[PDB]
């Protein structure tokens, strides 16, 4: 326990609003969180984004009713600019939590204010409570307790995925032939699907644990599977889906034979630079268990340590069973001690936080930064080769430069 | 409670953090919620810094509040001294830490660390990043700098250059070259090349050279009173301002005004028949007041431009900006909102815009020539090459950078006409 | 014979005018028809000289033909001497005067001007511009440079920089600071920054530094043969080439190699995480052989790019081109035709193009990031700012200039993806 | 006589290339003339323009018949490459003239065995015979031999007017009440004018001497009018045209009153900087007396001398008559002595070529470059203010830059 280098949960907004075109993320925060969003978004900021932060002033922090009134008036001015938005997302932030401004009661008031069309869900992405990719599932974990129930047994892809990867997953599941797919993150509120005890949810990203709890309360039961990182992980994911839906083994094998071979050749081409290398995982994105597994078996690499800001054993179970007994699983972060450890280990490649990436290069350690894996399509079969290339590239550049 | 999409300046804790990373051997422990480490990678990315910034966040979470927050602060400062081994320490609080009843100075004083500790009080919601940097530099000077004996040779102090600043390194090099050509020796450069020992040497210089008033006015005035050091009120951006700065520095030191204008090319390249079309072009200027004032002077006098818009995002610099704008017959657009700037640009329609990154992107959407002259910049705007904005070679850099968009537009338009 | 719309190099006499403009006090007397004064002006805009290039034209017409051409040349040379008072004169012939049997040699000799006259023999139709500049410099050296007692200390000559050259002026300063840092004082610089006094002082140097082979190769070989002047074979473009040049020059001078790496920032910036996408970029390289070879070395070794194209328009440097291109697993493209280079670019489809202004325009039409590293340029490429291509500061300039188009395209693509 | 600084006639090709869409300018010259075209065009070469050079090699020089054969082959290849080109212009050059290669016989043969679709003419742009804008004269005089002999009276506007200027002149004439109007540099061969004894022509440009002579042999008669550069000169041009067309003065004045007011206002808008200044003309573009009259009368700018490479008194009469007796005319060009003359005069504005502009500027002489008037649309009413601003801008820039 000590200093923790990881971004507060509002950073998950930057890739969430790309999935949700009718959602505006209205952050209730100070100047610091506004600066975080502006900096991280970087080039996004100059293309009229869907996230805006209402800065709290000293006259705003005093009291709650006045703060609620000013937030409501700000929402009205924004809705004047953007009548298209119908699912606003008030986002709790560190100073907003210290104010104890009621995002729940604000959600109720604003939902009553624009009942028929514009319905508002509030979640919290404050750094005191939420960190990095925990910003994403917390957003989804706020929609789930409010989506309508359904009475049809269906599969749903829980977790934000790029449109290309989403359509590829839908195509693969339709090739399986059994089970309709209704992705949980709805790009439009009119396209909102239904979730109930009839449905069954298969996780697609490892940081989604609050959504796990929300869907558990919804009545759907999880199907545990390796997460789609590499040919083999996505293969077991589809295998577990088929076993859940009773799809025959031979049909699944026939469907996946060619794309699995393509993904295998893709990872094999990129893993050559990584063959017989070492990796260190600094806990930032929570993606690290599955990534370490994929690099260990598909890419043939050795993992010194896999670090996690928060380790959910329940969902990461199967990916941990595939993962070897070699590396040490770390929960939480102590950046100074972890930095000393990676200096001691001298790994060939280090999947580390972005604030530490350049200093580690200065010290002489090749580094990879997981936030690009957060945005870049690295899921499922076709993008598995790209996923291998992402880790291959830093080592290749290190070899070329020196 | 106005919603903000783009902020020209960050919170003051960022500004004070631009002083710690510039200084060598000065580490500062700052009370922040777990997740405020984003600002650390500004220097590692935007400025491309090998060194990890001298910031040791407490990173308090919702689990630890009340006395636990003070425990985290105490342990963070203890660990920072124990292993980081700074020569000096300064203490600050983020917006969230400021909001809670947290007293940065008390815990640090109770630790009684042998290295000097500088307690900063910054109103995070009232002020902005530039005030944070300025007031942090002021506190460091007040804590460490003492009225020490004068040097033998003429010594000048270069106050103002801080980390994550526009062209601060190359401008430092150019002004050092000018001062060496004069005969003056730079006693110390703070906070960019500073150390806690160097700040103690601030009393040694005969006079102070204030490169950037935003980060160095208050240190300059405090040195004027306590250290009896007079500071230069002119900033050497552009040929005319460079000559005025040479004259002022020669007057202060008493040295002879030896300025190598052999490097100079901007006047002759401007006077050529090529730059005839530059005459009467309309320019909109935004960004920090010093940069905008100097750029307006350069554009009107040396570049033959008509200063068509003028504004600054430093509300702290409202009066000099207004006076300068009245100099060119305009009103200063002292606004921190990009929307007012955008409405001014649309209603005004300049031919060329010089300003921040927001300024440049607004111009790109408006489809008119854009160049960057101010502090809010991208990673690409930080150059590996030697691109000073000040001095005689800084004049050449300014000329090339300003005429480059117009030349691209002219060439593209001519080509499109020819096709 | 062939329809040519774009020529990479001009007629051979242009290079001679480049040498004349580079040196002070040297006058070039051209037997050219009226209307060949077009080349006088490239210096006044593109190079932006404050003073007219020290060249004179006979400007003969239909009336001035036969013996009248000889009378015009005689009068022009005499008036040039009596008006400009140059310390030396060179006489040359354009294509039109080369067609006629007028001999510049006899006409220049008959005046018997006291200042030394240099006689230039250049085949206009067969040869090209760079050979013109090289031979002009060589003839000036032969007519002026004499075996001279060496300097007391270690002194060096910078050979190659001529007028209308790609950032020659800034390269002079950069290599000069490199030499002073290593402890070697520059004796003289020619053709740029030279006078007929300085050409005679070429014998006083301990060794020769050949910055640009295209215009300064022959002079260095002649100095080695007669002046006993060893010439450095390393062109200091890029960090690795700069260190090789520093080592070679330190060995030649005998002084310890001391180079200032504090200004260097390119290797660290290429080693940063921001430069990872640069890895594997395919680059096409065209232009003068020396600049392109050096740029290919820079790109492959520390920019991380893969060189999928290499070529030059210097037929005189075809062999070093084909030798260097083999080291990267390619055949070079030694051609002077823009259609061949365009077809090579289309077939290769590189992500980034580094080459002459024509290459930049070809990339702009094809929507490929472009940067300029080679001699054929406009006014725009000639900078007012300090933009060397040599040394460590030149390496920083190379990094920024090469990654500017890539970062600009990346930013545009990011904005298009973010909002349609 | 002595050193001359006027470009050879090939520079007039680049703008004639712009005006004539159906014309290709094949220059039979050396590498020097190809470099001329490349340097002069600047950006234009990168837009695959219509001017190309057939560079002669040493074997081309040695063999006349061989040179003729490869010229024929080059034209066959060009015709195959560019089917759109219906008229092709062999341009004489200095090396070709020394070769004695008869380009007229070549043009006859080429038009014989490529016609009737391809019409092949010859004109000489060599510096030894043709200077600068006389190349435009040479081409426009080479076309008129092949023009049909008409029997209906026609007004023939002769000159390379810009398309916008061309349409303004056409509209203004048609609203005067004149009959049909034709333009000699027609964009297409089918659009080429007809010339006969009744056909009558007016010269828009002063340096169109050879055309003025050539059209006379076909029966056409010249209009005695000052050249329509700006404001009053345009009025005199249109009034002389109306007088030869019988158009009454009153209807003419009613028509031209509206453009005249804006022309006067535009001239006065930019002549304020020129008030009380001296102009110095170097012989570059044979335009100098006309702009000298404009500057002295309309802009009120003193003229110390007017320099023309070859002043044709016949066409320049009315403009010279309107020009004051005080300015002196310069015949021929000796730039060495002319520079001493310009130093003695110390003019506030010295109109010269691009070549001499920068060195004169370094000496403290504000310079204007005369090649820009042939490009920028500067004739007639609407562009009078543009020409005034074109002349005033260097003075303004020198004033600001001190
Ligand atoms: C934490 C703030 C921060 C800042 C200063 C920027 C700008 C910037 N962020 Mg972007 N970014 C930082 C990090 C992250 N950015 C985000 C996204 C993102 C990615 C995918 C990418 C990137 C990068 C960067 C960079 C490098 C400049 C760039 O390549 O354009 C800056 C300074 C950039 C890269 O190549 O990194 C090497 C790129 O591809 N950031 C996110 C949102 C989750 C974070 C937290
Ligand atoms: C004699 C050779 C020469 C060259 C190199 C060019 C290009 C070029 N000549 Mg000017 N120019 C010369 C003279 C003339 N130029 C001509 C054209 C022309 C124009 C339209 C323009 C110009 C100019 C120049 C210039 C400056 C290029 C610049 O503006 O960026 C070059 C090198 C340029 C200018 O002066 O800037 C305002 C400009 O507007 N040239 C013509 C074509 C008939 C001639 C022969
Ligand atoms: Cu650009
Ligand atoms: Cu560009």
């Amino acid at each position: 326990r000590g200093q923790r280098e990881v971004f507060c949960g509002l950073t998950g907004i930057i890739w969430l609003h790309r999935k949700m075109q009718d959602a505006f993320f209205l952050v209730v925060g100070s100047r610091t969180c506004a600066h975080l969003l502006q900096s991280a978004a970087g080039v996004m900021i100059f293309a009229e984004p869907r996230f805006g932060t209402a800065v709290l002033e000293e006259k705003d922090l005093a009291g709650l009713a006045d703060a609620n009134a000013e937030l409501d008036r700000e929402v009205d001015r924004l809705l004047a600019r953007r009548p298209d938005i119908r699912q606003l997302f008030l986002v709790g932030s560190c100073p907003s939590e210290v104010i104890k401004l009621d995002l729940h009661r604000a959600a109720e008031r604003l939902s009553a204010h624009h009942g028929p069309a514009v319905r508002v869900y509030n979640f919290s992405g404050s750094g005191i409570e939420t960190t990095f990719t925990q910003g994403e599932d917390a957003c989804l974990a706020s929609i789930v307790p409010t989506l309508p129930a359904t009475e049809a047994r269906e599969l749903l892809l829980v977790g934000a995925l790029p449109d290309v990867v989403e359509d590829q997953a839908v195509s693969l599941l339709t090739q399986l032939g059994i089970g309709p797919v209704r992705c949980l993150p709805a790009h439009h509120a009119a396209e909102a699907p239904g979730v109930g005890p009839n449905t069954v949810f298969a996780l697609v990203q490892p940081f989604l644990g609050d959504t796990h709890g929300a869907l558990t309360r919804r009545g759907a039961r999880h199907i545990a599977a390796p997460f789609p990182f590499g040919e083999e992980g996505t293969t077991l994911w589809l295998k577990a889906i088929a076993d859940e839906f009773g799809v025959s083994a031979e049909t699944f094998e026939a469907v996946t034979a060619a794309p699995r071979a393509r993904a295998r050749k893709a990872v094999a081409a990129a893993s050559e630079g990584l063959r017989g290398k070492s990796v260190f995982f600094l806990p930032d994105s929570q993606l690290e268990p599955s990534l370490a597994r994929f690099l260990t078996r598909e890419c043939g690499m050795s993992a010194v340590e896999v670090g996690t800001p928060f380790l959910h054993r329940g969902i990461l179970g199967p990916d941990l069973d595939l993962l070897a007994e070699g590396p040490v699983l770390s929960e939480g972060q102590d950046v100074e001690r972890q930095l000393d450890r990676v200096r001691a280990a001298r790994p060939d490649l280090t999947v580390c936080g972005l604030g530490l990436a350049n200093p580690l290069e200065a010290e002489g350690f090749t580094t990879k930064w997981a936030i690009e894996l957060v945005f870049t399509p690295v899921h499922f079969y076709e993008q598995a080769g790209d996923l291998a290339g992402l880790f291959s590239r830093p080592v290749r550049r290190r070899a070329i430069l020196r | 409670m106005k919603l903000t999409l783009w902020t020209y300046e960050g919170p003051p804790h960022v500004g004070a953090m631009r002083v710690a990373t510039g200084m060598t051997g000065m580490h500062y422990v700052l009370h922040a919620p777990q997740g405020d480490t984003y600002a650390d990678l500004l220097f590692t990315m935007i400025e491309r810094r090998g060194k990890r910034p001298p910031v040791s966040y407490t990173t308090f979470q919702a689990r630890d509040l009340g006395s636990d927050t003070a425990e985290l602060f105490q342990s963070a400062c203890r660990d920072a001294y124990e292993r980081f081994q700074p020569q000096a320490i300064m203490v600050g609080s983020s917006c969230t830490a400021e909001l809670i009843q947290d007293d940065t100075g008390g815990l640090a004083d109770a630790l009684s660390l042998p290295v000097p500790v500088v307690h900063l009080e910054l109103p995070s919601y009232q002020r902005k990043e530039n005030f944070g940097a300025d007031e942090s530099f002021l506190q460091i000077c007040r804590k460490l700098a003492r009225p020490m004996e004068r040097t033998e040779k003429v010594s000048c102090n270069l106050l103002g250059p801080t980390a994550l600043g526009f062209r601060h390194r190359d401008d430092i090099l150019e002004v050092t070259r000018l001062l060496e050509g004069m005969g003056i020796a730079v006693n110390a450069v703070a906070p960019m090349g500073a150390s806690p020992a160097d700040i103690a040497r601030l009393g040694a210089a005969h006079f102070n050279v204030l490169l950037y008033p935003e980060t160095g006015e208050s240190a300059a005035r405090w040195a004027e009173k306590t250290l009896k050091q007079p500071y230069t009120k002119t900033v050497p951006i552009g040929v005319g301002a460079t000559r005025d700065f040479v004259a002022e520095v020669a007057a202060l030191a008493g040295v002879a005004p030896v300025a190598d204008d052999s490097r100079l090319r901007q006047p002759w390249w401007s006077a050529s028949v090529d730059s005839t079309y530059l005459t009467g072009k309309r320019v909109f200027l935004f960004g920090d007041a010093t940069h905008v004032i100097a750029a307006a002077r350069v554009a009107r006098d040396e570049m033959g431009f008509e200063v068509v818009g003028m504004g600054c995002y430093n509300r702290e610099f409202a009066r000099p900006m207004r006076a300068a704008a009245k100099g060119y017959g305009l009103e200063a657009l002292v606004t921190d909102d990009y929307l007012e700037v955008e409405e001014a640009i649309q209603a005004l329609a300049p031919e060329l815009i010089l300003g921040t990154q927001m300024e440049r992107h607004i111009a790109k959407r408006l489809g008119i020539p854009c160049a960057v002259i101010s502090a809010p910049v991208h990673v690409q705007d930080f150059p590996a090459r030697y691109s000073p904005q000040m001095g005689f070679e800084g004049a050449n850099v300014l000329f090339d950078t300003w005429i480059h968009p117009l030349t691209m537009g002219l060439e593209e338009h001519l080509l499109t006409m020819f096709r």
